[PDB]
């Protein structure tokens, strides 16, 4: 009986520590996963941000088109 | 004497493996509310970028039809 | 002796079963965040 | 064998503690991290906020200078 109880224990410790090693694993995809996300969403913010100033600069441009426009309308 | 020690460090471990446990829930529910708050805030910073470019939008027009009024005033 | 190798695979057993259902809500987040990068990187395209 | 169960039954005690404690400083890191970006993105809400009110000045002063240069 101590024979049985040490080897089952030992298996059933067994089994734990692979699965402490997948939990060890998956937590760290998890990790990896959210700096991966976490990233992301900074870059999606300053992209974000990127894009708008790109898209207020193309405005700009539009109204100095505009104004060069009417400007030499004036002249011409 | 060994033994003796031996079951009370059971009976530690023990008592620390359920405290321990509970603070994990605790934790989790901590990252779980951060993350909640964190993705609220995440929509807060993209209503404010939007904000920010309706604005300028507005304020662009506007510089548009100011330069096109001052002109006709010229 | 045999009640304390029942009281000891008891335990073991629960410590098992709580690091599956661990091992489930990490798989989940995972997945969930599997799908979040994918769908990142399908909005990361489209903005560049 | 009392001894040798005994201890084995401790070193999965304490072999999940290191598991579960490894998770705290998991837990606790990804807290940390996350709370510093939290604080970041406080500061960020902070700075679009100002920059909303700024632009909102420059609102109203141009409105006004509509109003007079429609007037004349």
């Amino acid at each position: 009986a101590d024979r049985e109880k040490t080897r089952a224990v030992q298996e059933l410790s067994e089994q734990n520590q692979r699965l402490l090693d997948q939990l060890s694993r998956a937590s760290e995809v998890e990790r990896q996963l959210s700096m991966q996300v976490h990233a992301l969403k900074e870059d999606f913010r300053e992209k974000n941000s990127s894009t708008n100033q790109h898209i207020i600069r193309l405005e700009s441009l539009q109204a100095e088109i505009k104004m060069l426009s009417d400007r030499k309308r004036e002249l011409e | 004497s060994s033994t003796n020690q031996h079951i009370i460090r059971l009976e530690s471990l023990q008592a620390e493996i359920k405290m321990l446990s509970d603070r994990k829930r605790e934790l989790e529910h901590r990252l779980s509310a951060t993350l909640e708050e964190n993705d609220l805030l995440q929509g807060t910073v993209e209503e404010l970028q939007d904000r920010v470019l309706i604005l300028e939008r507005q304020g662009h027009d506007k510089d548009l039809q100011l330069h096109q009024s001052q002109l006709e005033l010229q």
